RNA sequence: AAUGCGCAGAUACCGGGAGGAACGCCGAUGGCGAAGGCAGCCACCUGGUCCACCCGUGACGCUGAGGCGCGAAAGCGUGGGGAGCAAACCGGAUUAGAUACCCGGGUAGUCCACGCCCUAAACGAUGCGCGCUAGGUCUCUGGGUCUCCUGGGGGCCGAAGCUAACGCGUUAAGCGCGCCGCCUGGGGAGUACGGCCGCAAGGCUGAAACUCAAAGGAAUUGACGGGGGCCCGCACAAGCGGUGGAGCAUGU
C-alpha cells in the first residue's frame, strides 16, 4: 500500500535461475520473485518458462502496489533472460526503457577455474 | 561488408594529442564507453595508438566515461 | 522417409456419406482385411446414432472427431542429458488419426456387447463432451503445459 | 543432484565504507627486449634501437674454453600482506570401485620487500658474425623528388637451389668463410660413484655391469575414432500385427 507507479525492474539473468527484483525510484525493492519463488526446484529455475512466470509473478505483486510504469535493467548473460522482459512487457506494465548492465570488470579477479578454462 | 560510417570523416582538423577536447574524443567511444577499434575510428595504426592514450587520459580527468550502459536489449 | 517426403493416400470416398473421413473410420475399425463388415459395423452404428438421437449421423461423427483431436502432445526426446518430454504442436494430419485411432480403441474398451453399439455410443458420448476418447485426449494435452517448460526445443 | 548458505532475514536492489589483487575497450594480423619476458594513467631515473647528413677516428674487427651476470613457474628463508583463487586437506556427488574428473569448503601458495634456488616444450625444438644468390605481396617504423623510390622490422607465396621427406627459400634449412657448443644404436639412466654448488628441495658434471635387434625420422596405402562433412537402408522414428507367458509341433 505505498504507491509508487513509478518503478525499476532488474532482472538478474543466470545459467541456473532467474530472479526480478521490482523497486522503487530510487531503487528500494517494493518486491521480487525468482524460479525458486514460483515453486521450481533444480534446474527448471533457469528454464526461461520459469522466467516468464517469475516476471509474471513479481509484475503482478507490484501491479498491487498501483505499478504502471517500469525501467527495465537487464542483468545477466543467461537463458530466460529475455523471456523475462517479454513477460514485464506483456503485464499491462508500461515498460518505459530496457537497459543492459551487466557488470563486468576491467579484468580484475581470477576467476573460478570452471570459469577460465583458457583464461 | 563490415563497413558503415567513418569517424576519421565525420570531422577534420583536430589534434589527437588533446585530452581535453572531449567534444571531439567522445566520437570515438561507442555506446559503451569502449574506445572503437582501427576498422570504426579510421585512424592509421600510429593515430589510434596516440588517440588511444589521449581518451585514457580525459578518462581519468573524468571528462569522459570509462563505461556505459546499453540502452535497448 | 530417409529419401522423399512421403505423401498421403486418397481414400476413395464413402458409399452412403461420401465422404473421406468415414473410410478413415471405417478402415481403423477393420481388422484382417474384413472391409465388409467394419462398413457393416459403422452403419449399423449409424442407424443407432438416429433412433437414439435427434441429429443426422455424420455430423455427429464429424462433431465427435473434433471434440478428440488434439492441439497438443509430447513425444520425448533424447538430448545432452535423456529423456526430456517436448511438447509439441500437432499437425492437422496427425490430429485425424489420432483422433479416429483413439475413437475406435475407446469403443472397443466399452462394455457394450454388439461392435455398432460400442462404435455408437462412443461416438456419440464424444461428441456430447465426455467418455474415454476424449479422456485419452484432454490427458494428452495435460502433459503439455506441465512440461512446457520444455518448450524451448520445439524442433 | 546433494553437501553448502538463508527467519541471528540470505539471494535480488539502492546508499556508504574497508581492503587485496588484476588492468576491459584500444588490442593484433601489432610493438619492445639477448633470452627469461614486458600491457590502466602520470612523473622521474635509465638500457637498446632506427633513419638522414656523409662531419670525426682509421681495421680500433668476429667468435669466445673458463669467469662473471641475467634467468617463466614451482620451491626455500625472514618479515609483511591476504580480496579472488587454490596442491594438500575436509565434505557432497559419480562409479563396479573413484585416493579422479563434477559440486561446496579450504591451508601452503599465488601479492610485496629483502636473500636463496638456476629448472623448463628456457621452442623457431633452427649458435653468433659477414658476404653472395629472381620476384610478388601484406604490415610496423624512418627518409627523399612522396603516382613511386630508399632504409630498419614483422608475415605470407614463390626463382634458382637444398632436403629422407615434410618442408626451407634475402627473416635459408641455398652458395661460402670464421669461431664456440653438441651427437655416435635402444634400454639400464640423468641412474650410481666422485667433485662442486644449495638452508633444503635439489642442481651441474656423469658412468659401468647387464640386456635387446632394434630404438627412430618422414611419408604411403588402408583400417579405425566415443574426428568433421555429405548420404543411404523397415535403421530409428510413425504405424499395424507378433515372439517372449499357455498347450502342443519341431529343431537345439
Ligand atoms: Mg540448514
Ligand atoms: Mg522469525
Ligand atoms: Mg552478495
Ligand atoms: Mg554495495
Ligand atoms: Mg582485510
Ligand atoms: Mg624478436
Ligand atoms: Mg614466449
Ligand atoms: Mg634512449
Ligand atoms: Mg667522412
Ligand atoms: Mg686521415
Ligand atoms: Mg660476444
Ligand atoms: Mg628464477
Ligand atoms: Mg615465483
Ligand atoms: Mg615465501
Ligand atoms: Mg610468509
Ligand atoms: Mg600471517
Ligand atoms: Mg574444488
Ligand atoms: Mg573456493
Ligand atoms: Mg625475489
Ligand atoms: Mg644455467
Ligand atoms: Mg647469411
Ligand atoms: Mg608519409
Ligand atoms: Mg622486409
Ligand atoms: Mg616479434
Ligand atoms: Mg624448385
Ligand atoms: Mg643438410
Ligand atoms: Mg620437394
Ligand atoms: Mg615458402
Ligand atoms: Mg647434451
Ligand atoms: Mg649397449
Ligand atoms: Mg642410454
Ligand atoms: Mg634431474
Ligand atoms: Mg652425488
Ligand atoms: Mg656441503
Ligand atoms: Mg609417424
Ligand atoms: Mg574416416
Ligand atoms: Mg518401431
Ligand atoms: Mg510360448
Ligand atoms: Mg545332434
Amino acid at each position: 500500500k505505498r504507491q509508487v507507479a513509478s518503478g525499476r525492474a532488474y532482472i538478474h539473468a543466470s545459467y541456473n535461475n532467474t530472479i526480478v527484483t521490482i523497486t522503487d525510484p530510487d531503487g528500494n525493492p517494493i518486491t521480487w520473485s525468482s524460479g525458486g519463488v514460483i515453486g521450481y526446484k533444480g534446474s527448471r529455475k533457469g528454464t526461461p518458462y520459469a522466467a516468464q512466470l517469475a516476471a509474471l509473478d513479481a509484475a503482478k505483486k507490484a501491479m498491487a502496489y498501483g505499478m504502471q510504469s517500469v525501467d527495465v535493467i537487464v542483468r545477466g548473460t543467461g537463458a530466460g533472460r529475455e523471456q523475462a522482459i517479454r513477460a514485464l512487457q506483456a503485464s499491462g506494465l508500461q515498460v518505459k526503457s530496457i537497459v543492459d548492465d551487466t557488470p563486468v570488470p576491467h579484468n580484475g579477479c581470477r576467476p573460478k577455474k570452471k570459469f577460465r578454462k583458457a583464461s | 561488408p563490415s563497413r558503415k560510417a567513418k569517424v576519421k570523416a565525420t570531422l577534420g582538423e583536430f589534434d589527437l594529442r588533446d585530452y581535453r577536447n572531449v567534444e571531439v574524443l567522445k566520437r570515438f567511444l561507442s555506446e559503451t564507453g569502449k574506445i572503437l577499434p582501427r576498422r570504426r575510428t579510421g585512424l592509421s595504426g600510429k593515430e589510434q595508438r596516440i588517440l588511444a592514450k589521449t581518451i585514457k587520459r580525459a578518462r581519468i580527468l573524468g571528462l569522459l566515461p570509462f563505461t556505459e550502459k546499453l540502452v535497448r536489449k | 522417409a530417409r529419401r522423399r517426403r512421403a505423401e498421403v493416400r486418397q481414400l476413395q470416398p464413402d458409399l452412403v456419406y461420401g465422404d473421406v473421413l468415414v473410410t478413415a473410420f471405417i478402415n481403423k475399425i477393420m481388422r484382417d482385411g474384413k472391409k465388409n463388415l467394419a462398413a457393416r459395423i459403422f452403419y449399423d452404428a449409424c442407424k443407432i446414432i438416429q433412433e437414439k438421437t435427434g441429429q443426422e449421423p455424420l455430423k455427429v461423427f464429424k462433431q465427435a472427431v473434433e471434440n478428440v483431436k488434439p492441439r497438443m502432445e509430447v513425444r520425448s526426446r533424447r538430448v545432452g542429458g535423456a529423456n526430456y518430454q517436448v511438447p509439441m504442436e500437432v499437425s492437422p494430419r496427425r490430429q485425424q488419426s489420432l483422433a479416429l485411432r483413439w475413437l475406435v480403441q475407446a469403443a472397443n474398451q466399452r462394455p457394450e456387447r454388439r461392435a455398432a453399439v460400442r462404435i455408437a455410443h462412443e461416438l456419440m458420448d464424444a461428441a456430447e463432451g465426455k467418455g474415454g476418447a476424449v479422456k485419452k485426449k484432454e490427458d494428452v494435452e495435460r502433459m503439455a503445459e506441465a512440461n512446457r517448460a520444455y518448450a524451448h526445443y520445439r524442433w
